[PDB]
């Protein structure tokens, strides 16, 4: 791709100059993720086609990989609750898919597309780099604190298990 | 007073400095009385 | 004393890297 | 497929105050965290 | 035409790379010897006996330092206020065990630093300029004179002087902390407004004139090619500037004069450093900050806690630790 | 002895200040040059470079 | 520009740079979105920090 | 007390005086 | 031996202080 | 949780930085070389707006 | 003309106090913040929380009050006044600490507010925006001392208290609990605050002393127009006076003003990263090496020992009244102690 | 030790001296303004 | 080089603002006055009077323990 | 359905109707009051 | 010349001096408080 | 494995040096 950077897909055919239609990459890509969030939760996390993911008692004695079914409750939104991974998995994944056919059909507002620079590639690394702090703050949170994503079998005890003596208790 | 309908600047600054530093004077009082004196 | 095994490259290393970067930049300007 | 030149290349320059100040900045930083590297 | 006169004109010529001056000749000699014997002693020096209690401390990289850890360690609480040069010990041994090193650091380092202030005024004459560059550097000489010889004259000691060193200077803030509460004392509080609003004030005119840049370059090349060295015209907009910071707050909380806002500049953080280092040179005759310790009692006279107490106990942690086998009574008075 | 020592330690040093600020600026008007550099004869650009 | 079988492919694909919805288009809609966005993470966010409490779970790693 | 009132009495006197001269002194246009 | 890493950094720094003075790019009015 | 941690508070500048070059990249290079009617008060009655200039 | 650009106009309109967009999220919570610790230090006590007095009614002074932490039991809980602790009892809400999230919160808004003000402002005037670029080393300071360091830790009762010698208090308490001075990210943080300091005092001093005699006056302030176009001191002059007085100096006065901008906001980022570290008691609290060669030989001392001891110290005396939660009995005999103190 | 002395003692009077008698040289005239005083 | 507001000095030196001020400005100094001085400050922001900081039957500082009856706790503390 | 619940539903109703909706609503109505003459 | 008396300046100016006044009179009445 | 403990630093800086003087030298060439 460095030595052959001069392919005729990069250049728009109105002009002569170079054009990415980002708004159309980012439904192509979204979709995508949409696709590929919910296939991990439907097949590799639920065990239909996949091994599951870790999951374990209360106290990191049994740990083990098992399919785990999705939890379309309240309580899917228990954090030490792996059925709410699945669910988010499924559903997240079901909205991508809904929102890249939207980002794949429909064409930005003017208003928008001015306003927030949609020309400009700098705009998608601007909210990307956004998203991508967002989401390192929630993983740093959810290590620190505990998750069913990260369990003491795998990452060690917390803090706050010492803090508040559960295993002592 | 001078100035016809109209107070001097300065006498305004002069009444609202002499407050000002009249409350300060107040608190500063209230250090060693009452409330947090220490007695 | 008892000090870090790595301690001795991890400092060279660490001071002479971009030193070597800061040394290839300078010497091909103007170019 | 042919291998056509890019127009996009531009030379990087860095002159001789940037250098210093840069060979500083790397030589207190090791100075700084050359302790706690040893620790 | 006389030889003293050639010697007059070279000392205090413009043309100089490094400028000499009058002051330069104590200047230069003085400090470069407080910077060979402190290079030395930083990398060799054996352990001093700072407390006078025949307890060595271990200051130099050879003798198990880090950079960190290493200090010139201040001289004997023994010699006190005393002058300790080389010729006044019976070996240069004992010299060493003594802390003589940083009595001859320290007393070189300082006469180096008042005439480099001279220094300054004496180049700002000869290239006709202002003169008082030479005043805002004294807050710096003011900050380490108090730290290295008022601190010590006060408390009867250069064992109390801050030590040539990053830990020894922790050591320093803590223990004077724990004997003079520096952080409840307003002039610290001066200090850090000081320096707080001196690196805001750096910050806000580094932005402010960043921001309003005169277009001169393109976004391939840096931004400061856009300024030529001895040009006549302004490289930026004061008047944007302006336009942008009095929108910011309002109209005139901002500087529309370049003078006055650069005289506020300088005078701000060397103003809160004259106070701060006059704070250290009061607290060296134990004026001290604020005691507010059971300042509120209840209506029966049961002490209500404040801020202030949890801070004293944790000085009361600091003062019962500190130079632990030093003491022999029961109140540090020195 | 406190409040004496402090005291006269600050007014000294502030009088210091005002030594080099008063000295400095008794120089720069018997000089001549106290209200700022002249654009014409500017001592610098008469002056060789330094290096 | 070279002409690659994938290129042609992918051409309709990267065809409509600059294209817009002339003026608000479906901004109300979006901003609808955000808000419930808004309100789905301040609940999850609530639940974590056991602010807002439920039934049938509580937030544990007994669960 | 008594003693706090004539003090402050005596403060307020004292802090009208000076204002006081250069009131008459701005008022009748004296060599201000 | 860490003393000698020590020496070593020290010593870069004092060096470059002294090729950043006496080898400096000289300022020029163009 | 401290990498994560870290990486995720300087990539909050890397945010501020690319998002102000993107709205600012016609002054990037700098400012335009007149800038002084636009910016002065109490001109206009819209701040930077031409078309709102009060002319009292 | 639609709703939305009139109000863009009304929003944008040049007057005392600029408003904007940012201004609905500015001028509310700043409002919130400000006031919340007005209120706070005014009236409102720490006595359930930190059996402390801290406000202007318990006979506390300006030095002494302070919008104290939550308490420790309640953990990160955001503590909202319709929340499960207070659930609507603002009484209550005063006494269990929610003036603390309250105005951590509402001040963290009021920054975000702040930062889009002067994004909004910039663009507006013309101007680029790095008033806002430099103004992010704040916003770090804040976010990981206020919000990240109690987050790593058990509770918002560890963060900083909004107050000035509960601002000590906290200082005190990463100096003997973390060694915080050990830090090198602090180092730096100190580097840039004192340097930035002395980029202020230099070039202000620098400036006003290489002026050029432009008027008549002693008074040398009004010589200067901001509508001229020439420097009003000589780059000349000060460039060879800093030369030879100190080896080197600026000759590029854009260089000057974006390293002016440069140190203290790097400081202020490196100084956040190291309490990050701090936040998860991520240390830098021991050199390995001399506690060893110190645990075997009992002659070698140095000071980074010594400080070492001074830490130990102020947390055996301080942590029974600093953490009243715990409920830390710790006898006269086991407090650590030099001889005949 | 005493030659140490008598040579830092020689040392400093000399620098002094040349501080003292360089500044007693009409050094209000060595500047690039007006020099007659 | 005025935004178009009345400027702050024309309106300090008016009688009509020292006419209202001469009310205003001491109405609420004694306002904070009141609400210091009848004691409903106390209540309002549940600060204690200096002789409820220690009662009869609680001589310890009343650290709140409990995650969410903070109420009861308080009463119990009274 | 809890009491945590339904406090934070007001929370959301109140939030709206003190701060958002009036501050809207004040908005809209002195921009569209005190327009600007072009 | 006919300015007007209300604006977001007055509005400003009395959001913070309003109880900035209260605020002060009540720490006066505090100061007489005994304990 | 009892390896020599300047091994690894020997090995690393035996390599780099030259690999930085032939770096340096083919990226400022045509100057
Ligand atoms: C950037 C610049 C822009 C500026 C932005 C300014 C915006 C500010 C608004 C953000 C406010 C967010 C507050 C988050 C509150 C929180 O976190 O509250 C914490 C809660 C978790 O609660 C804690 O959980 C702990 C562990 O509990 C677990 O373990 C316990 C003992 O084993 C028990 O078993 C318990 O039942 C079980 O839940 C303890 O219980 C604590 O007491 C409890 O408070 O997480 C949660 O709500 C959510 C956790 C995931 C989200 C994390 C995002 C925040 C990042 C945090 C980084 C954390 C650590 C790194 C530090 C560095
Ligand atoms: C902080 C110290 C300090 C500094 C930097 C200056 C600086 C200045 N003085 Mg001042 N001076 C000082 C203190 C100082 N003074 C004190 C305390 C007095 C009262 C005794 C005077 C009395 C004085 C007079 C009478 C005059 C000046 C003048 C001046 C200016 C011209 C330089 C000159 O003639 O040298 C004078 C410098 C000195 C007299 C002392 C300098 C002290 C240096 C900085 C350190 C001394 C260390 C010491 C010599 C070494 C230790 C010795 C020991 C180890 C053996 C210059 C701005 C002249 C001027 O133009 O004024 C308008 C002038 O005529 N000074
Ligand atoms: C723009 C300004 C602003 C912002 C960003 C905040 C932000 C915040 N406030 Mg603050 N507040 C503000 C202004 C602001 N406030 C003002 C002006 C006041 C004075 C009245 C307060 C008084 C206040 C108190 C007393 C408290 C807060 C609290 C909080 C925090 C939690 C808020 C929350 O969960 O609300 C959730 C609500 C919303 C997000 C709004 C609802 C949004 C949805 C999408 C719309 C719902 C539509 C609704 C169903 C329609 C029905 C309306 C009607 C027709 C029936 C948060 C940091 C709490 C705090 O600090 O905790 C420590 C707290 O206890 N605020
Ligand atoms: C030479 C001495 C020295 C110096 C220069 C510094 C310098 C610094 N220290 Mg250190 N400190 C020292 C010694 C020193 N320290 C010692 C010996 C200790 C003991 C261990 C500490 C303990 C210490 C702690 C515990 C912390 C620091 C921190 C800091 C940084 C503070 C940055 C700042 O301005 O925050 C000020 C705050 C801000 C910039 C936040 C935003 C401020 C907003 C904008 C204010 C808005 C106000 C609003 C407009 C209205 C206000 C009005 C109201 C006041 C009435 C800075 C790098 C902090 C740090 O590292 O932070 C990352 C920190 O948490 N220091
Ligand atoms: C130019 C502007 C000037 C304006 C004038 C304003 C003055 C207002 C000042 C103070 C207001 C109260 C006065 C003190 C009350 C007297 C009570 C008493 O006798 O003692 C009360 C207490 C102890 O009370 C003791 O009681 C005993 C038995 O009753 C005896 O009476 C003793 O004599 C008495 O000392 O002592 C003090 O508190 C005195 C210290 C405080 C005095 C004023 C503090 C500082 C005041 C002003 C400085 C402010 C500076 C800010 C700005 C500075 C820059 C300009
Ligand atoms: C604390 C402070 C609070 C601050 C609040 C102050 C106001 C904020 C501004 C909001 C701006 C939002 C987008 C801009 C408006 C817009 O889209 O264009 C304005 C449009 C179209 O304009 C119309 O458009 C027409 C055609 S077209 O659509 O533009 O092509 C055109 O003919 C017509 O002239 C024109 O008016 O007008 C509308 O139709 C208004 C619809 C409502 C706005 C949508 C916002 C979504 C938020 C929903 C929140 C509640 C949801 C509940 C969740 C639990
Ligand atoms: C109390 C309400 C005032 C708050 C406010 O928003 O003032 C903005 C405007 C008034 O000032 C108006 O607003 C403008 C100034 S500004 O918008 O306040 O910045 C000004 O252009 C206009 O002539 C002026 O009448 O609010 C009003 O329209 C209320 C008119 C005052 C009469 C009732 C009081
Ligand atoms: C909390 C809260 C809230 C809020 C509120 C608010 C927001 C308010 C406020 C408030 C305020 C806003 C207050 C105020 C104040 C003030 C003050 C307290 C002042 C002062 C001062 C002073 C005392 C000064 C002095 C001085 C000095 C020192 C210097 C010089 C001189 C003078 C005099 C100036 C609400 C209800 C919503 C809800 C609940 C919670
Ligand atoms: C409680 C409300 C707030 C109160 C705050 C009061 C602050 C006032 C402090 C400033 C004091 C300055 O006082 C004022 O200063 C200006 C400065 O040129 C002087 O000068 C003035 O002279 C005359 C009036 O005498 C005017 O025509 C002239 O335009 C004006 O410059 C005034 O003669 C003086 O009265
Ligand atoms: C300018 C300063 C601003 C700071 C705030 C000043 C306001 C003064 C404080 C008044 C406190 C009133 O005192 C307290 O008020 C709350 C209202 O929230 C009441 O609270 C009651 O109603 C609320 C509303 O549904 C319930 O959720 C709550 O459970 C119940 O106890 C308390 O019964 C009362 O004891
Ligand atoms: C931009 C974001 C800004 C948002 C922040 C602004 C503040 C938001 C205020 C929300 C306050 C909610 O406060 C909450 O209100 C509800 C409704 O009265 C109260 O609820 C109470 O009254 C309702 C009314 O019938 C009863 O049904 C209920 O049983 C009772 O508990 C809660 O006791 C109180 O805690
Ligand atoms: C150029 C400017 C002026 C510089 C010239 C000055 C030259 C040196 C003058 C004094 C140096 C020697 O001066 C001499 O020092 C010795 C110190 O060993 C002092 O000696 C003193 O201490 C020694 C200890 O060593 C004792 O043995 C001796 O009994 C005692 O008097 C002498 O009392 C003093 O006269
Ligand atoms: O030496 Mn140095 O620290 Ca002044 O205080 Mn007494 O001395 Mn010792 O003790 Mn605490
Ligand atoms: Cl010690
Ligand atoms: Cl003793
Ligand atoms: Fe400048």
């Amino acid at each position: 791709h460095w030595v052959f950077w001069d392919l005729e897909l990069f250049v728009d055919p109105r002009t002569g100059e170079s054009a990415l239609d980002l708004p159309k990459m980012f439904g192509i890509h979204l979709f995508l993720s949409g696709l590929l969030c919910f296939g991990f939760g439907a097949f590799h996390l639920t065990g239909v086609w996949g091994p599951g993911m870790w999951v374990s008692d209360p106290y990191g004695l049994t740990g083990h990989v098992q399919p785990v079914a999705p939890e379309w409750g309240p309580a899917g939104f228990n954090p030490f609750n792996p059925g709410g991974v699945v669910a988010h998995h499924i559903a997240a994944g079901i909205v991508g898919i809904i929102a890249g056919l939207f980002h794949l059909t429909v064409r930005p507002p003017e208003r928008l597309y001015k306003a927030l620079r949609m020309g400009n590639i700098e705009t998608v690394l601007s909210s990307s780099i956004a998203a991508v702090f967002f989401a390192a703050f929630v993983v740093a949170g959810t290590m620190w604190y505990g998750n069913a994503t990260t369990p003491i079998e795998l990452f060690g005890p917390t803090r706050y298990q010492w803090d508040k003596g559960y295993f002592q208790e | 007073m001078f100035a016809e309908g109209r107070i001097p600047l300065w006498v305004v600054g002069v009444v609202a400095g002499i407050g000002a530093i009249g409350v300060l004077g107040l608190f500063f009082y209230g250090a060693y009385a009452g409330l947090g004196s220490s007695m | 004393m008892q000090v870090n095994n790595l301690g001795f490259i991890a400092s060279i290393l660490f001071v002479l890297v971009p030193t070597v970067f800061l040394l290839i930049l300078f010497i091909q300007t103007g170019k | 497929m042919d291998r056509n030149s890019n127009p996009n290349r531009q030379p990087v320059e860095l002159n001789r105050t940037s250098l210093y100040l840069g060979l500083l900045l790397v030589a207190v930083l090791g100075i700084l965290f050359s302790s706690y590297f040893f620790n | 035409a006389s030889l003293w006169e050639q010697f007059c004109q070279w000392v205090t010529s413009t043309n100089n790379r490094i400028y000499v001056g009058w002051f330069g000749t104590l200047m230069i000699p003085t400090l470069l010897t407080a910077t060979t014997c402190f290079i030395i002693a930083f990398i060799a020096a054996p352990p001093v006996d700072i407390d006078g209690i025949r307890e060595p401390v271990a200051g130099s990289l050879l003798y198990g330092n880090n950079i960190i850890s290493g200090a010139v360690v201040p001289s004997s609480n023994a010699i006190g206020l005393h002058f300790y040069p080389i010729w006044e010990a019976a070996s240069l041994d004992e010299w060493l065990y003594n802390g003589g090193p940083y009595q001859l650091v320290v007393f070189h380092f300082l006469i180096g630093i008042f005439c480099y202030m001279g220094r300054q005024w004496e180049l700002s004459y000869r290239l006709g300029m202002r003169p008082w560059i030479c005043v805002a550097y004294s807050a710096p000489v003011s900050a380490a004179t108090a730290v290295f010889l008022i601190y010590p004259i006060g408390q009867g000691s250069f064992s109390d002087g801050m030590p040539l060193g990053i830990s020894g200077t922790f050591n320093f803030m803590i223990v004077f902390q724990a004997e003079h509460n520096i952080l409840m004392h307003p002039f610290h509080m001066l200090g850090v407004a000081g320096v707080f609003g001196g690196s805001l004030f750096s910050a806000m005119h580094g932005s402010l004139v960043t921001s309003s840049l005169v277009r001169e370059t393109t976004e391939v090349e840096s931004q400061n090619y856009g300024y030529k060295f001895g040009q006549e015209e302004e490289t930026y907009n004061i008047v944007a500037a302006h336009g942008y910071f009095g929108r910011l707050i309002f109209q005139y909380a901002s500087f529309n004069n370049s003078r006055s806002l650069h005289f506020f500049l300088g005078a701000w953080p060397v103003i809160g450093i004259w106070f701060t280092a006059m704070g250290v040179s009061t607290m060296a005759f134990n004026l001290n900050g604020f005691n507010f310790n059971q300042s509120i009692l209840d209506s029966q006279g049961r002490v209500i806690g404040t801020w202030a107490d949890v801070l004293n106990r944790a000085n009361i942690g600091f003062e019962v630790m500190h130079e632990r086998n030093a003491h022999n009574f029961p109140l540090d008075l020195a | 002895r406190a409040w004496l020592a402090t005291s006269h330690f600050v007014l000294g040093f502030f009088f210091l200040v005002g030594h080099l600020w008063h000295a400095g600026r008794a120089r720069a008007a018997a000089a001549g040059f106290e209200k700022g550099i002249d654009r014409e004869t500017e001592p610098t650009l008469f002056m060789p470079d330094l290096d | 520009a070279q002409r690659t079988r994938l290129g042609d492919i992918l051409r309709p694909l990267n065809s409509e740079y600059g294209k817009v919805v002339p003026g608000w288009g479906t901004t109300p809609v979006m901003g609808v979105f955000m808000a419930l966005f808004l309100v789905f993470l301040l609940i999850i966010l609530q639940i974590y920090n056991s602010s807002l409490i439920l039934e049938g779970f509580s937030v544990d790693w007994a669960g | 007390n008594l003693e706090p009132i004539f003090q402050l009495t005596f403060l307020g006197l004292i802090v009208l005086a000076g204002p006081a001269v250069v009131f008459v002194l701005a008022f009748r246009g004296g060599d201000l | 031996m860490e003393s000698v890493a020590y020496i070593l950094v020290l010593t870069m720094a004092l060096a470059v202080l002294f090729f950043a003075i006496a080898f400096r790019e000289p300022p020029r009015i163009e | 949780t401290f990498g994560h941690a870290v990486f995720a508070l300087l990539f909050f500048f890397g945010h501020i930085w690319h998002g102000s070059r993107t709205l600012f990249r016609d002054v990037f290079a700098g400012v335009d070389p007149g800038l002084e009617e636009q910016v002065e008060f109490g001109v206009f009655a819209k701040v930077g707006d031409l078309s709102t200039r009060k002319e009292a | 003309r639609g709703w939305f650009d009139v109000l863009d106009d009304w929003l944008k309109r040049d007057r005392f106090v600029f408003i904007g967009w940012s201004g609905l999220l500015l001028f509310p919570c700043a409002f919130m913040a400000l006031g919340g610790w007005l209120t706070g230090t005014t009236f409102v006590t720490s006595w359930y929380t930190h059996g402390l007095a801290s406000s202007y009614l318990e006979g506390a002074n300006f030095l002494t009050v302070a919008v104290s932490s939550p308490a420790d039991a309640f953990g990160h809980s955001l503590l909202f006044l319709w929340g499960p602790e207070a659930q609507g009892n603002l009484t209550r809400w005063f006494q269990i600490g929610g003036l603390w999230p309250f105005v951590a919160l509402h001040g963290a808004f009021g920054l975000i507010g702040f930062m889009l003000r002067q994004f909004e402002i910039s663009r507006l005037v013309g101007i680029r925006p790095y008033n806002a670029i430099a103004f992010s080393g704040p916003i770090a300071v804040f976010v990981s001392v206020f919000l990240m360091y109690p987050l790593g830790q058990s509770s918002w009762f560890f963060a900083p208290s909004f107050g000035v010698a509960g601002i000590f208090r906290f200082i005190l308490f990463l100096q003997g609990f973390h060694n915080w001075t050990l830090n090198p990210f602090h180092m730096m943080g100190v580097a840039g605050i004192l340097g930035g300091a002395l980029l202020c005092a230099i070039h202000g001093a620098t400036v006003e002393n290489t002026l050029f005699e432009d008027g008549e006056d002693s008074n040398t302030f009004r010589a200067f127009e901001p509508t001229q176009a020439e420097e009003t001191y000589s780059m000349v002059t000060a460039n060879r006076f800093w030369s030879q007085i100190f080896g080197i100096a600026f000759s590029n006065k854009r260089w000057l003003h974006f390293f002016m901008l440069f140190v203290p906001v790097t400081g202020l980022w490196m100084s956040s990263v190291g309490i990050v570290g701090l936040a998860l008691n991520l240390r830098a609290y021991d050199f390995v090496s001399q506690e060893l060669r110190a645990a075997e030989d009992p002659e070698f001392e140095t000071f980074y020992t010594a400080n070492i001891l001074l830490n130990e110290g102020m947390r055996a005396w301080m942590a029974p009244q600093d953490q009243p939660h715990e409920n830390f009995i710790f006898p006269e005999e086991v407090l650590p102690r030099g001889n005949a103190l | 030790m005493l030659t140490l002395k008598i040579a830092v003692y020689i040392v400093v009077g000399l620098f002094i001296s040349l501080f003292i008698f360089g500044f007693l040289s009409s050094d209000p005239t060595r500047n690039p303004g007006r020099k007659d005083f | 080089g005025t935004t178009g507001e009345r400027p702050f000095s024309d309106i300090v030196t008016s009688i009509r603002y020292w006419v209202i001020h001469s009310i205003t400005i001491p109405m609420l100094f004694i306002a904070g006055w009141l609400f210091v001085s009848t004691g409903l400050a106390y209540d309002a922001f549940g600060t204690p009077r200096p002789d409820e900081y220690f009662t009869q039957t609680r001589q310890e500082l009343p650290i709140l323990q409990e995650r969410y009856d903070i109420n009861q706790e308080i009463q119990e503390f009274n | 359905m809890t009491p945590s619940l339904a406090n934070f539903l007001w929370s959301l109703v109140l939030g709206a109707a003190i701060v958002l909706i009036p501050a809207t609503v004040g908005l809209i109505f002195i921009s569209q009051k005190d327009k600007i003459t072009r | 010349v006919t300015y007007p008396i209300f604006t977001v300046r007055w509005l400003a100016v009395h959001t913070l001096a309003v109880p900035s006044v209260f605020f002060v009179g009540a720490i006066a009445a505090m100061q007489f408080i005994q304990r």
